[PDB]
RNA sequence: GAUUAACCCAAGUCAAUAGAAGCCGGCGUAAAGAGUGUUUUAGAUCACCCCCCAAUAAAGCUAAAACUCACCUGAGUUGUAAAAAACUCAGUUGACACAAAAUAGACUACGAAAGUGGCUUUAACAUAUCUGACACAAUAGCUAAGACCCAAACUGGGAACCCCACUAUGCUUAGCCCUAAACCUCAACAGUUAAUCAACAAAACUGCUCGCCAGAACACUACGAGCCACAGCUUAAAACUCAAA
RNA sequence: AAGUGUACUGAGUGCACUUGGAC
């Protein structure tokens, strides 16, 4: 399968009309390594995001994929992707709804993979949205437990794949880990001051917290708001000041969380217990879930 | 320093000399593994023949093959001495022409 | 069996300190022996173990953790620690951990094998 | 790469390795004066001639300005480049702090250092007539309880940076952590101005003592250890690389 | 403007400090 040569940085500057704010991985070897780590893509349906110059696209097409749905935002790269499609008779498209994209296994992976090398300013909202999509069993995951392979900054990937007690444990860690098996598989290599890690997400058959995504997110955020204080310091804020002390004590006691534990020493089981107790409290008190302590303090 | 300080600290403790690429020996034996070419640092550019050889101490090292023409091949026995090449960063050994499988420079 | 029929009745009426000989590696029978209560694993005779590589203490703690997972909730095991009664290594930290938290209230039952070093 | 010629040594030649070359030099800017003070054993001869300001702790107190609450009025107030967002609140007057301390201060004092600039009182600012490891150590941070006007990491809203509100936190108590461009980047003590001197910086030196440095990066890193009580600080390497830095 | 320390966030911000910046 002969494909056009990869554009060098000279042609890229000419194409963007700069004549002299983005980093391109133009290393086909590294793209091939990433595609390899993505798994066996033979006759698989691949959804590609952040196409850019198209090294990832070339590597994935080299992999014997059946359909490869490219989603691009910039119109200056569409000509190159069209040339790629002609060379390999690649479905290019310019909030995107992937659910209707492909022609669905019950919750093995449904032969549908997602590959993304996007700007780090856009990956984090995207991964949060897809985590919510997994929680709701919708979006790209209508077809089942679709596997994802995304490039993040090194620190962000370490936080995503961080373990309990690891210095990088944080909200992103808990949110990603209670819904997905997350594996950090790092690139120093880009033609244009940070390292890049590659992370693979596989949705879990049995999620470790069977609670609404927004509820879990609120609980985790309030827990981690004070990363250097005892967990109760950050948990007490979930309740109005009037009943703060008693409500926090009841929460901790009905759960089995030791108040001395710091936020990063909390396991997904601890978070599950906290979320269940908080769900009960919200159910028996309608106003609690919408409470915002800073909004209250505004008065 | 003061005289008392010099007396207390005694004579200088000369650090042990780091073992060269040949681990202190003027020569070693090895088995060639893979031959190839390398590009010297600019301005020098002429291709230079190197070969990965497993020394008598198990260690594998890239060794420059001097001269023009050879017959070195996989699993062939060579003798390698020290001496870094001017313009081959990393390469820090040289096959001694005229020993074992290294038939003399094929002039 | 004698322990099951004499002492387990008293124990199943609190905290259990289960001592395990690090060199020798009863664990799967703990649920019947002690019952569903708080348990802390103490790997004894650690000083006699050579330091094969850095972080061997962490590796041993991990290995004990998978062994317990094979056999138990992580009966619940709340802490795995490595101690050497002969050298007094980690005993003070164990004492501090015992006194630092609410979870460790009540009586303490020191369970283990004959050679584990319970006397020491 | 070949050819000519030449040079050195010569029955040798010279590629590799190893050794011989090794501390009386420096420390403001290059590595280096350790954040600060005090010992012992010692060391040196410099021992003999020889008030008060803004230290520190405690107790008490408050002039201006805030916030809140009262009336009285007004309907907008706030916000800025300009608007949004927000509040129905705003102005005068009065009451009124556990916050901070104009002016003096163009002064240069106190303290070992960090620091110390509202007032009063109490206690009080070691010492030989030398140098020299337990006690302190700004801001930040943690634990428990209080205070919370104002400011404000973070969050949210409005069109990172700007505006609005608000939290840790800045504050009191009782304990912890021990790091700063902890800097006059110039160690203590004694002495001198005799002949100037890499450059710049705070003119140059002598004596004396302690501490510290032996190319760069690896590396305020890893391993171990101590403090921890587990996410961190102190101590601190090696290998590989380079002829630089 | 630059930097030191420290903490949050994902390079900025907060507090103090230095001029190894300008007036
Ligand atoms: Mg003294
Ligand atoms: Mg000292
Ligand atoms: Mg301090
Ligand atoms: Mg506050």
């Amino acid at each position: 399968c002969r494909l056009p040569p990869l554009p060098t940085i000279r042609e890229i500057i000419k194409l963007l009309r700069l004549q002299a704010s983005q980093n391109f991985l133009l290393d086909l070897r590294l793209t091939d390594k990433i595609v390899r780590k993505a798994g066996n893509l033979t006759n698989a349906y691949v959804y590609e995001v952040g196409p850019g110059p198209g090294g990832i696209t070339r590597s994935i097409l080299n992999a014997d994929v059946a359909e490869l749905l490219v989603v691009e935002k910039d119109t200056r790269f569409i000509p190159g992707l069209q040339m790629l499609s002609d060379a390999a008779p690649l479905r290019i498209v310019h909030t995107f709804k992937v659910e209707k994209a492909f022609s669905k296994r019950p919750w093995d992976p449904p032969n549908v993979h997602i590959i993304g090398n996007l700007p780090f300013s856009v990956s984090t909202p995207l991964i949060i949205k897809w985590l919510e999509n997994i929680s709701c069993r919708d979006g790209p995951f209508v077809y089942g437990r679709t596997q994802m392979t995304l490039t993040f900054q090194k620190e962000v990937a370490e936080r995503l794949a961080a373990n309990t007690g690891s210095k990088q444990r944080s909200r992103l860690s808990v949110m990603a880990q209670y819904l997905c098996n997350v594996r950090h598989i790092t690139i120093p290599a880009f033609v244009p001051e940070v390292d890049v890690g590659v992370v693979h997400f596989t949705p879990l058959i049995q999620p470790k917290i069977e609670q609404p995504f927004k509820l879990v997110e609120k609980v985790v955020q309030n827990v981690f708001q004070f990363r250097r204080k005892y967990c109760h310091r950050g948990l007490r804020m979930l309740f109005p000041e009037a009943q703060r002390l008693e409500s926090t004590g009841r929460l901790l006691e009905l759960a089995d969380i030791d108040p001395t534990l710091r936020p990063r020493q909390l396991s997904i089981s601890h978070f599950k217990s906290l979320c269940d107790v908080y769900r009960k409290m919200c159910d028996e008190d309608p106003q609690l879930f919408a409470y915002n302590f800073r909004e209250e303090l505004k008065r | 320093a003061t005289l008392n300080q010099m007396h207390r600290l005694g004579p200088p403790k000369r650090p042990p000399r780091k073992l060269g690429p040949t681990e202190g020996r003027p020569q070693l034996k090895g088995v060639v593994l893979c031959t190839f070419t390398r590009k010297p640092k600019k301005p020098n550019s002429a291709n230079r023949k190197c070969c990965r050889v497993r020394l008598s101490t198990g260690r594998e090292a890239v060794c420059f093959i001097p001269g023009e023409g050879h017959t070195l091949q996989e699993h062939q026995i060579v003798l390698v001495e020290g001496g870094r090449t001017q313009d081959l960063p990393g390469v820090k050994l040289t096959v001694v022409r005229g020993k074992y499988d290294c038939g003399h420079v094929q002039k | 069996e004698q322990y099951l029929e004499l002492v387990s009745a008293a124990l199943r009426r609190s905290l259990v300190l289960y001592m395990v000989d690090l060199l020798d590696l009863l664990l799967p029978d703990l649920p019947a022996l002690v019952g569903p209560k708080q348990l802390i694993v103490l790997g004894n005779k650690v000083d006699l173990l050579p330091q094969d590589a850095p972080g061997y203490r962490q590796r041993l703690r991990e290995r004990l953790w998978e062994d317990c997972a094979r056999a138990l909730l992580l009966t619940v095991v709340r802490d795995v620690r490595l101690i050497s009664a002969k050298t007094g290594y980690g005993v003070e930290e164990l004492i501090s951990a015992l006194q630092r938290s609410w979870r460790y209230r009540g009586d303490v039952y020191l369970v283990g094998a004959t050679n584990a070093g319970k006397s020491t």
